[PDB]
DNA sequence: AGAGTAAAGTTTAAATACTTATAT
DNA sequence: TATAAGTATTTAAACTTTACTCT
């Protein structure tokens, strides 16, 4: 029942974590990414910055990468790409193909309409309103498990989905509340 | 060993405690109340993975928020071993999990109007003033993101400049506990939107 | 005094891995 | 030990702080 016409969400950031199935030495590594930044005193993997999927890649001696930064899954496939190309390039070989997994989503979005905070975190269950440290509700979804940020602006930022599907379930029970009266 | 680890850490916990409430010159209930939150956050071993005196500085404020005394987080800040970042992390992490809702939390405007206001020095006249400034800034939805205490520091400066009593930005500020930039921004929106007149500054 | 500002800091989630403090 | 939290990376929302400049 609840006019849901004028909500919308865009993709922020994609996170997954890959499994390449190799070990790697970070330092002959170093090389095979220009943009590239490693103290392991501070971080033990390497922080790479490829530049045409504009994503940031952390790299590990255990052949385990992270990335972040995506705004398709696509864009994370064709930066593990490079990297294993450039890989092999060094005398590496794969025991399997790569293992992509999509660990978390960011996405902001739009209700459409203000709120008044302070009555939304009268009745709105499983929020937090903290004013003095932040200016958004923090609502927390059980399933999927995520946690959607809203602002008086009628604004929101959803985090910890793992597919924009999940994100509007999460959304869709957040309008639900909303409508409590 | 004729007392648990967990009685030498709570035993270090209320000496911490105590250490906070002589300063702060809080009342009885509240040294009572946040020590009361503090063994409920033991009790669900919220405490793991905090310090000490993170978590008990974050149940004192707490028991303010709880207890309407109109306490400042920096207050405690000022004189608890942690910063601002950690115990507000502390805070929000237990508030969560002992259940202390937001509406359970809230201390009306008003109250941190006369808090503040008896530091200024400011009259009965400025107070109401200022509370009928926030009253009409709730009401047009210019309230909501913005922090509480900065919002009272503008109307009372506001105020205080429309009833002849006038205090600088900077007074307010130091009182309320936010920067005078954030006073200034505060301001400058309630004048306008209100269609507020005022003297000069 | 105070107008004003740009950039940095604050919050949410996740996986990687390597450290440090502590519960039991 | 098994637990958590911190270190680093991304990203939007919108708010405060920082560190000044210019009146």
């Amino acid at each position: 029942m609840v006019d849901m016409s004028k909500v919308k969400l865009r993709i922020e950031n994609i996170v997954a974590s890959v499994d390449l199935f190799a070990q790697l030495d970070l330092e002959k590594v170093l090389d095979l990414c220009p943009n590239s930044k490693y103290n392991p005193e501070e971080f033990p993997g390497i922080i790479c910055h490829l530049d045409d999927p504009k994503v940031a890649l952390l790299i590990f001696s255990s052949g385990k990468l992270v990335v972040t930064g995506a705004k398709s899954v696509q864009d994370i496939e064709r930066a593990v790409a490079k990297l294993a190309q450039k890989l092999k390039s060094i005398g590496v070989k794969f025991k399997r193909a790569p293992q992509i997994d999509v660990q978390n989503m960011v996405f902001s979005g739009d209700i459409g309409r203000e709120f008044n905070l302070d009555v939304v975190a009268l009745t709105l269950p499983n929020c937090e309103y903290e004013p003095e440290q932040f200016p958004g509700v923090i609502y927390r979804v059980k399933e999927p498990k995520s946690v959607i940020l809203l602002f008086s602006s009628g604004k929101i930022v959803c985090s910890g989905a793992k597919s924009e599907a999940d994100a509007w379930e999460a959304v869709r029970k957040l309008l639900r509340e909303l409508d409590k009266y | 060993m004729v007392s648990d680890a967990a009685e030498r850490n709570l035993a270090f916990a209320l000496s911490e405690l105590d250490r906070i409430t002589a300063q702060l010159k809080l009342p009885r209930h509240v040294e009572e109340e946040a020590a009361r939150l503090y063994r409920e956050a033991v009790r669900k071993g919220l405490i793991r993975g905090r310090s000490i005196e993170s978590v008990m500085a974050a149940c004192v404020y707490a028991a303010c928020r709880l207890l309407k005394v109109p306490r400042t987080l920096d207050e405690i800040a000022d004189i608890a071993r942690v910063d601002k970042k950690e115990i507000g992390r502390s805070y929000r992490f237990i508030a969560r999990n002992l259940n202390l809702t937001p509406k359970k939390l809230f201390v009306k405007p008003t109250d941190y109007v006369n808090k503040f206001a008896d530091e200024l020095g400011l009259s009965e006249k400025v107070r109401r003033r200022a509370i009928e400034i926030l009253d009409e800034a709730y009401k047009r939805g210019l309230t909501s993101g913005k922090s509480p205490a900065g919002l009272v520091a503008a109307a009372l400066y506001i105020a205080s400049l429309l009833e002849g009593e006038k205090r600088t930005q900077r007074e307010v500020a130091e009182v309320a506990r936010v920067t005078e930039v954030t006073v200034r921004n505060r301001y400058k929106e309630l004048v306008e939107k209100l269609k507020i007149k005022v003297p000069i500054a």
